[PDB]
């Protein structure tokens, strides 16, 4: 143990964290991993979905390269304050925060290649522009951007490491609402003026669940509209009864339609 | 109607797998688990995995047999390494939320038909 | 009044607190005062 | 803005500084006039980036979610149009000491996003940007004002409030057509009618803000309940 | 007395607080037990619940 | 001017006030009100932004030098002496810090200070509820330090006290605001005797809302209620079914009264006309009532 | 000996197929976040059942009952490692009483007076007209404050299929 | 002023803030002061009620002991960071947090003697179980436990600064749906395994006013039985009337039975 505690302050000592790995050299290849544990307030009216993941980086660093020690050093969490981290972020976040219970849920693992395992749990709010023309019968695409906020790919460069198993947990995931159709992960460079940026997505295809309405809004509709046609097999000199039942068949489809509007 | 097929050998003198497709409903949320029940009328849990990917094991199974989900197939698989004599059963596919249970049969709202593995010596 | 009952403050100005009202009953300061508001209202009620 | 105190010279032509060291640098003490509880992203890092050219020139980019006040006059909602203000300048540093300007031409200072509208009830029609002075006892700063100007959207309220209040009141109206000698059927359309009037109204300002002062839809819906109350 | 501070000041010598105890030779154990206080109000739209707890470790 | 500040701060306490054992710190106040949020009757609160400005005397910051005055953003607040004011009335405030901490600091060379900061408020407001929607409040803001009794800090209003801006960007959706004044008290308490200072708004409700979605809507159901005595008598089914539809109206149109107020226990101008008007059509459907059964033997 | 008092919001899945007469489990997991199997394992203290004590007055629960807690332990193969998760579930079960005072038994007494309407003459016909039709809107009303009392979920629960049922009584009444 | 300074720094100098008063000698006494500023909310559904405090400890403390100042020391309030004070925590609290508007509301005063007031402005949440059964007819009790986390009987013991009449302001409070009762003050000793743990308990019993619920749910239900029994005053052959009648306060009777839920 003590042995590791001199790698460890050799690894530490004469670091710099202003500077990247091969600040002078080729980009620092960062590979991303995801965990979904749970998607949770699927909200149409703020059009946005919230999101909790395990969010792992890789990248590898060859100043935090060591020998003599044939296992991976699972550091305190606070060494992270230590190292240099991408500069990563979520574009279309709204709000998100690291859970922070009993402590910091970080995770700084060195291996002895020299490659940082930096993981993160992150409950986010994220925008998703619903189209909700079609509403119920609607498909929504929301996803999930991450781009680098400083660097552009001559720097830094992003991808999903794993390939398309990457992100995990998608399938183990339901919805009161929603069902998760597909799910897919895009690495792309957008070619912004200064120059290239990396950039990430994590797109998911939700489809709307109908026995909600089925049930609610559709069938009472229909059969308050079928009892409507009732009046035309009583006489026409029955005016009370006839005037009766299609003006409260009226007032019932307002109490549902002004009542279905409250409630939607 | 929910059926729980189950697949796997019967005969080893050794190695086995032992898988459980699921149909007629989605078991993403529910607690998918194995039993074990020898001659004599009792059955064992033996292991069961919860919609978190988290594994429970029996002691008298555990670091041997392996539980896994395959979520999208909707289906739960049992590796058995390490098989002894003694181990010959009927091994029974379970799910079900698991209210005042989680190693308790009761708990289980479906079953599979079963699989009878037998090993000799 | 009858249940109405402003008060100042006492220093040199009016700012005269106001409190009291018939609609609540627990603002009246006294049982007295209550059934006399009371009173009062059923002779309005009677002469309109 | 510029800072000679950070002249530096070596193979570099731009320098981008960390956090710890962007914090022991001056900066504009920017605010927002009308602003309100605001974030900034410090997710997965403080979202803020500090670079220094060669020649001392300071660039300072931040992402923020502002939050603005946008005071409206809901008198002809729904049919009412707003200039959204964004004014933001200076706290501590009076015109003789920090003046803002526009990068660029002041209506190209501000770029939105093509496919950034999240407006669900509004359409956003223009921006107009612009720079004042605003003079308080302090002193007198300099603002920079930018006005983004929304129309609502009329259709929902048309689908869901005036159609049906038209034909409740066509309905009233429909009972002069019947022989005067059905005095119970006479009487449910006019009885029925006000109750279904009073049901639209209570559900249409029920999904409105809260003002105490009457709007273009309060007017339409006392006016077709008058309608129907003259009916009976 | 001065034997409090004198030992309060001499346990932090030398001592990482990067690397778990028995780092490379032996497995961390930590007994756990909790004690409910109250368990809280259970949420069925938001589909969770609130639980206070005091919660130990060893 | 580094060298200044430095010869300021140097030797500096700011565990203590100025004049700590020679006479109480005088404070003098300023208030600029950028708006009065919309008043919450339901928590008996209303949000402020207020510009909050405190002026005082520190002979430690002397300085003698040509500059006159320094005039500084917030990084020097946490290096001196603050007061320690709050507001006793806040069940909520907030400081603002986008995109730097929102405060400012000039000392002249006389010592004087004047700390400006930026805060959001929502002040506690005791609404006195009957009367509504007809209801007139004078919703208080105090504050005072929290720690220093009327023997260490003094505080005072200035000439021009409190400001406001143009008053039609304002959020009161509800009320109208009427005026404002100031007012300064010593409030007695165990820790000892505070000077406290009180900014009173004054606020009217406004009733088109009321008048136009309540009593209009009530006054036609009365008369519709009325309208039964018309209908010949004979004609049971109609004026029963009038009757009895327009009571139902009438407890659709009582349930709206109470959305805006808290649960309050007492009666409310609106909720009196609300109980006459449904005493007017009950007693109207009982009174055909013993009309057909007198009538009918 | 660390000891914390803490506030846990935590995910609890419901199956509310059988909803008011529904019951879950609720899951209360923890373990290490960065270290794995190999290097922290975690224990309880005591037997599982003991080392896990609910106060005698610390039940806040409005609509459910607290039957009891099943403490367990397990493994979790994530992305990263194998880690040791330490559980409980705490078993609930809804009380029911709230609902057949409120939605089941108004429902009822609606159907059964949209079934009088037989006993009535034949010639009454604008009586049991309105009778039928205002019948069928206390149902739309019962059913509108019955379901705005659920929460938004797809499928149907029972509540919902004895409302349906119901409304579909007093339609064929009609 | 040169004089207090030096005196303070002579105070602060050396003092280890890690040793209570009286480390070895018998446990130190603290008095506990409550002003009651108002109480916001009592949430039925969460089973809890807010209430806003001045909070206030007295102790003594001879490390903190000065001479040749005859008067009370208000220091500025980040001094406590510097400075022991109790380890006190409220059992039954869900969140609170301290005023930090225009400044931390904090207090620290000494006095020549070494005693220390701590004062701290406080809003807490705090969990009261409720037994509504008789609900709007119910009498409930909500109460704040004051305990010390770490500290026993043999280190820490808490007492009543003022008798019955350290807690001031409730008389004060009005509540739009309850007054206050009475309330009441106990101190006592939990003894369990470890020692005996000092509590103080500060009681309220809150009686809910009826007005509102005769006058939005008793008046209505009575009146519309009253007019359902109308019907049986009219002609048994007019079964138009007497059946819309009735069927109309059934209707009514749902109404205001399902208003009456959302509403409540
Ligand atoms: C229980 O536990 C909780 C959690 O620990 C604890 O809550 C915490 O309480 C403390 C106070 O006791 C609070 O700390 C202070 O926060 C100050 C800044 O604001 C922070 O809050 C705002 C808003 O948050 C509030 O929002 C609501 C109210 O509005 C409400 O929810 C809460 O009240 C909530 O707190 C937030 O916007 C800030 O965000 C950042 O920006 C700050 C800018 O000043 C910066 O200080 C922060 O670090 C932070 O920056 C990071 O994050 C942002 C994004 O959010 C990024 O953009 C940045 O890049 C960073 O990554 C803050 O969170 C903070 O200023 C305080 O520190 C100042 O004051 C203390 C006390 O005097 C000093 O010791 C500090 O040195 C510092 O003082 C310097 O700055 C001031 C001007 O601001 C100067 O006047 C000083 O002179 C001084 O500057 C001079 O010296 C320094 C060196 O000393 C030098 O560097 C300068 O150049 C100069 O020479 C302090 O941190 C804390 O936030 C809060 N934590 C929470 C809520 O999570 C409870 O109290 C605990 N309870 C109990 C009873 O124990
Ligand atoms: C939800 O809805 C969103 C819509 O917002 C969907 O998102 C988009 O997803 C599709 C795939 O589903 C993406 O298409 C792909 O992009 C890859 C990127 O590879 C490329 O990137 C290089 C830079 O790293 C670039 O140099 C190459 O060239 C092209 O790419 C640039 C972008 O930099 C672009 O401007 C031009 O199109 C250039 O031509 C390199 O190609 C791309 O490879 C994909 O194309 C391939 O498919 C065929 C068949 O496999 C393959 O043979 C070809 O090589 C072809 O290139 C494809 O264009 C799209 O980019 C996403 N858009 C955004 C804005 O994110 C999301 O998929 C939906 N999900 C769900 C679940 O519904
Ligand atoms: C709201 O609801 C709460 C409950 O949730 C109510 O709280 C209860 O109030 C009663 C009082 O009305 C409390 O009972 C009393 O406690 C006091 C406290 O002093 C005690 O503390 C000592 C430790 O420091 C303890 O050792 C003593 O008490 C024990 O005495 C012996 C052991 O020595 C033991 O056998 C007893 O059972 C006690 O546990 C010590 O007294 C106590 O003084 C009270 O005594 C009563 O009787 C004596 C004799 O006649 C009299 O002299 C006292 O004046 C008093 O009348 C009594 O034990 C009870 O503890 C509270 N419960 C909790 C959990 O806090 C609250 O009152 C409600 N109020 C409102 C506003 O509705
Ligand atoms: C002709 C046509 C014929 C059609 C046939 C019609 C037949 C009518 C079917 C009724 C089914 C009734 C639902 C039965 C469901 C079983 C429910 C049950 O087990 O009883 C209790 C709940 O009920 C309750 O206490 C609530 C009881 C509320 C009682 C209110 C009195 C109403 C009196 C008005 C008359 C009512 C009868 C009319 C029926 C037509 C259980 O809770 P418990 O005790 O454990 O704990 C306290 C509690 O608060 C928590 O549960
Ligand atoms: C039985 C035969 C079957 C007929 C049944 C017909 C069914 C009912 C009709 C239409 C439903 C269409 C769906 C509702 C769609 C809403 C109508 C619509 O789309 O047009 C709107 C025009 O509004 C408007 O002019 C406002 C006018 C509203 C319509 C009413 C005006 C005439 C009423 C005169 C009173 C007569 C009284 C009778 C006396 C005899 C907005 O425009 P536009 O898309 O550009 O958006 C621009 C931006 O504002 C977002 O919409
Ligand atoms: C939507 C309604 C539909 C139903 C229709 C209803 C029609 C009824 C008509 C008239 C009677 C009005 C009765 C009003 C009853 C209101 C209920 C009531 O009386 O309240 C009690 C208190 O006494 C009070 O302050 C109330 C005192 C004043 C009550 C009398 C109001 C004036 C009556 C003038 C009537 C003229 C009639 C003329 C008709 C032509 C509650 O005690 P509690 O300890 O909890 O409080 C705690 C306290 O400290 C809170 O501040
Ligand atoms: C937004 O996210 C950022 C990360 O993405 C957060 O950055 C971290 O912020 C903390 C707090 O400012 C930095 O400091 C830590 O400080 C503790 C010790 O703190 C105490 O001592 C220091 C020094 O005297 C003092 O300034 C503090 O007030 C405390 O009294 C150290 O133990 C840590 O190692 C660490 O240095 C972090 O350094 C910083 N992250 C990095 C990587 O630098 C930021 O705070 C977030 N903003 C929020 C929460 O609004
Ligand atoms: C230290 O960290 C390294 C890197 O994470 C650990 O190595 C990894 O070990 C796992 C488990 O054996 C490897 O996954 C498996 O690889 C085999 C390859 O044939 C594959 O068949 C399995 O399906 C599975 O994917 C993983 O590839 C490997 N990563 C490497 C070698 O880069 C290592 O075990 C850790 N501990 C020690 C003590 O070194
Ligand atoms: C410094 O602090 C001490 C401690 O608070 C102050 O002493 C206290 O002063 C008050 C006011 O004069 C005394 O109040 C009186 O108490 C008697 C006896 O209970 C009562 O009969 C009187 O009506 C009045 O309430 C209090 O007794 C006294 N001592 C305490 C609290 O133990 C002192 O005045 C402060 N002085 C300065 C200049 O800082
Ligand atoms: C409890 C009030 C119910 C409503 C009653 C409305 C119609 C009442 C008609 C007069 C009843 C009193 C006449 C009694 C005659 C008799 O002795 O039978
Ligand atoms: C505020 O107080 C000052 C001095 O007490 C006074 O001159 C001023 O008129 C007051 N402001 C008002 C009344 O608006
Ligand atoms: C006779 C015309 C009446 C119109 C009512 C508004
Ligand atoms: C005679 C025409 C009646 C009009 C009602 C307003
Ligand atoms: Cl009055």
């Amino acid at each position: 143990m003590s042995f590791v505690k001199e790698t460890v302050d050799k690894l530490l000592k004469g670091y710099d964290i202003r500077l990247r790995p091969d600040f002078g050299g080729p980009p620092v290849c960062v590979g991303m991993n995801i965990d979904i544990a749970s998607i949770d307030m699927v909200s149409e009216v703020n059009m946005d979905y919230t999101l909790t993941m395990y969010f792992q980086q890789y990248w590898r660093d060859k100043r935090l390269a060591y020998s003599g020690i044939p296992l991976n050093l699972t550091l305190d969490n606070r060494v992270a304050d230590q190292l240099w981290v991408p500069d990563t972020y979520f574009l279309n976040d709204k709000k998100s925060f690291v859970h922070g219970v009993t402590v910091k849920n970080r995770m700084i693992r060195l291996h002895p290649d020299g490659t940082v395992l930096y993981g993160l749990r992150i409950t986010t709010t994220a925008a998703c522009m619903m189209d909700l023309r079609r509403y119920p019968l609607d498909e929504q695409n929301c996803t999930l951007e991450i781009e680098s906020y400083g660097y552009t790919t001559d720097d830094i460069e992003f991808y999903w490491r794993g390939g398309d198993k990457a992100v995990t947990g998608v399938e183990r995931i339901e919805l009161p609402q929603f069902s998760i159709v597909e799910h897919r992960l895009v690495s792309r460079n957008v070619v912004f003026a200064t120059g290239a940026y990396p950039r990430l997505s994590l797109s998911f295809r939700l489809k709307r669940n109908i026995g909600y309405f089925i049930l609610q809004t559709y069938m009472p509709s229909i059969l308050i509209t079928i009892l409507s046609w009732v009046s035309f097999w009583i006489n026409y000199d029955a005016s009370a009864a006839r005037v009766a039942l299609g003006i409260t068949t009226v007032l019932t489809m307002t109490t549902i339609n002004t009542h279905l509007r409250e409630t939607l | 109607q929910v059926q729980l097929q189950e697949s796997g050998g019967g005969l080893v003198q050794g190695s086995l797998r032992v898988s459980c497709a699921a149909s007629g409903r989605t078991f993403t949320t529910y607690i998918m688990a194995w039993f074990r029940q020898a001659p004599g009328k009792e059955r064992e849990f033996l292991a069961a995995m919860d919609q978190g990917r988290i594994q429970y094991y029996g002691d008298s199974v555990r670091g041997r047999f392996t539980i896994s989900r395959d979520y999208a197939k909707n289906s739960v698989d049992l590796q058995l390494d390490g098989l002894r004599p003694e181990d010959t059963a009927v091994y029974y596919c379970a799910a079900g939320a698991g209210f005042w249970g989680l190693r308790t049969a009761s708990s289980y709202h479906y079953w599979g038909q079963g699989t009878q593995v037998t090993v000799s010596s | 009044g009858l249940f109405h009952y402003c008060v100042g403050s006492g220093l040199a100005g009016r700012e005269l607190t106001c409190r009291g009202s018939f609609t609540d009953f627990s603002t009246i300061p006294s049982s007295a005062f209550k059934a006399a508001a009371f009173f009062v209202l059923l002779s309005m009620v009677l002469i309109l | 803005w510029k800072d000679e105190r950070l002249k530096f010279k070596g193979p570099m032509t731009v320098l981008r500084l960390n956090n710890l060291m962007a914090s022991k640098i001056w900066t504009p003490d920017t605010f927002f006039h009308n602003g309100k509880k605001s974030v900034a992203h410090n997710m997965t890092m403080p979202n803020k980036l500090l670079r220094i050219t060669e020649d001392g020139t300071l660039l300072y980019t931040m992402r923020l979610t502002v939050r603005a006040e946008c005071p409206m006059h809901l008198e002809d909602f729904p049919m009412d149009a707003h200039a959204c203000p964004l004014k933001f300048g200076s706290y501590a540093y009076t015109r003789a000491e920090v003046v803002y300007e526009w990068t660029r031409e002041p209506a190209r200072s501000v770029v939105v996003a093509e496919d950034g509208s999240r407006l669900n009830q509004y359409d956003l029609l223009g921006q107009t940007v612009d720079s004042g002075i605003v003079q308080s006892s302090t002193g007198e700063y300099v603002v920079m004002t930018t006005h983004f100007h929304l129309k609502r959207k009329i259709g929902y309220f048309v689908i869901q409030t005036y159609l049906p209040c038209i034909m409740t009141v066509i309905l009233s109206q429909v009972s002069f057509w019947l022989n005067r000698e059905s005095v119970p059927a006479r009487t449910v359309f006019g009885v029925t009618t006000v109750l279904t009037m009073t049901t639209l109204s209570i559900s249409a300002r029920n999904s409105l803000p809260k003002v105490a002062y009457a709007t273009a839809m309060d007017w339409f819906i006392a006016v077709c309940y008058a309608f129907v109350f003259s009916a009976l | 007395t001065t034997v409090f501070t004198r030992i309060l000041d001499r346990l932090l010598d030398g001592y990482d607080n990067r690397l778990r105890p028995g780092l490379g030779e032996r497995v961390t154990e930590v007994k756990t037990d909790i004690f409910v206080t109250s368990f809280g109000p259970v949420s069925d739209h938001d589909m969770e619940y609130t639980i206070d707890v005091f919660f130990r470790q060893s | 001017v580094t060298v200044i500040l430095n010869n300021l701060l140097e030797g500096y306490d700011n565990k203590l006030r100025p004049d700590i054992g020679v006479k109480p710190t005088l404070i003098h106040t300023d208030m600029y009100v950028n708006s009065i949020g919309p008043v919450n009757a339901i928590n008996m609160e209303y949000t402020i932004d207020i510009f909050f400005a405190q002026t005082w005397y520190d002979r430690r910051l002397k300085f003698n030098s040509t500059i006159k005055v320094l005039r500084l953003n917030s990084n020097m607040v946490g290096k001196i002496w603050i007061p320690d004011t709050f507001f006793r009335n806040s069940k909520k405030a907030d400081a603002h810090w986008i995109t730097t901490p929102n405060r400012m600091l000039r000392i002249w060379n006389d010592g004087r200070v004047l700390y400006t900061l930026r805060l959001t408020i929502d002040a506690e407001c005791q609404l006195q509820l009957h009367n509504f929607p007809m209801d007139e409040h004078s919703c208080p803001l105090e504050f005072s330090s929290y720690g220093y009794p009327r023997e260490e800090i003094v505080y005072q209003w200035k000439r021009s006290s409190v400001e406001v801006g143009d008053t039609r960007s304002w959020r009161l959706y509800q009320f109208s605001f009427v005026g404002l004044r100031n007012t300064t008290e010593v409030v007695k308490t165990t820790s000892g005797d505070y000077v406290v200072m009180s900014v009173y708004f004054d606020l009217s409700r406004r009733m088109g809302y009321f008048t136009i979605q309540t009593y209009i809507p009530c006054t036609l159901i009365v008369v519709l209620s009325w309208v039964s005595f018309w209908i010949n008598k004979d004609a049971v089914p109609a004026r029963t079914s009038l009757g009895i539809t327009t009571v139902l109206t009438m407890t659709t149109l009582s349930t709206i009264a109470r959305k805006s107020l808290p649960k309050v226990s007492y009666v409310t101008a609106m909720d009196l006309f609300v109980s006459v008007c449904f005493i007017f059509v009950f007693s109207a459907l009982v009174e055909y009532g013993t009309l057909h059964y007198f009538v009918s033997n």
